[PDB]
């Protein structure tokens, strides 16, 4: 139920972001608690420092280190995920 | 018989990082 | 016409960011162009690196260097900007 | 006679998380 | 993902020089244990003396022996390492 | 503001180092810069060859000559300069 969108990342940590942000909809409902839970993961089992934006209606521009950004939708929410500092 | 010289370096955060932009649609 | 919501950044800087908002919005109309606007000029005039966020529905949560953090709302969008890596 | 050195940088930037929740949608 | 952004190097030596950081990136976590596991692999290997620095912001100016200079980047670290005399 | 880390070389090549980087900050901007032009004025007080770094984060392991090495903090920036 997961639509990559644009990807610079590892198909292991592609799926890896998918399973996260879905374990973090199962368990949420505030789109800024779904990002915390995410980025918070991802700082554990990949090293700081990453950032989540969850939402419906957002425009972004961000800065990321190579091999480390993700941007999909799940459910109804686009999910922006990656990697600065 | 040995030649040296003088070389310069500074890091550009560039090269290893990407910009990208993205819009709901 | 500016609300700042939350901000950890210099009430100097704070101005710039809503200034530089102003003629973000003035010359583009697109949330990801608006947002490239922010990030680009505040990557000039300080140092990079810096991430914007521009839209109506989101929810975020990321990591930022102190006082380098903005939060806002500018007319009919809300306006994140940060600086981190 | 030549010793060795190491150094290290002990500059500390202090950081923050932040969340924010947009509805005007 | 290693990216030569200057050299001075035997492409053998080169080869040698990032073979040699990706094992001192894989041990290592201090940035000066970095360098000296470097500077020592390379100083027994080929003969003294070698300087190796390691970091993501800093900038240098050095005198090097010709053919024993490298400055390049594995991942987000750049890592300097030249022979003066 | 200087702050020495660690030194391995005389009082006045204590102070020197300071004096210079000290000017060389208030004429450039860019930490290649600086290095380059602290480093050729030590080469030509004590006699060469010297290398310098200029940065806010790195890591170095190094081999200098016997007193003849310095890693000290400038502001925010730290500056490692020694004789080899």
């Amino acid at each position: 139920k997961a639509v990559i969108k644009n990807a610079d990342m590892s198909e292991e940590m592609q799926q890896d972001a998918v399973d996260c942000a879905t374990q973090a909809l199962e368990k949420y409902n505030i789109e800024k608690d779904i990002a915390a839970y995410i980025k918070k993961e991802f700082d554990k089992k990949y090293n700081p420092t990453w950032h989540c934006i969850v939402g419906r209606n957002f425009g972004s521009y961000v800065t990321h280190e190579t091999r480390h950004f993700i941007y999909f939708y799940l459910g109804q929410v686009a999910i922006l995920l990656f990697k600065s500092g | 018989s040995t030649l040296y010289k003088n070389a310069a370096t500074q890091t550009e955060r560039r090269t290893a990082t990407r910009d990208a932009g993205t819009q709901v649609r």
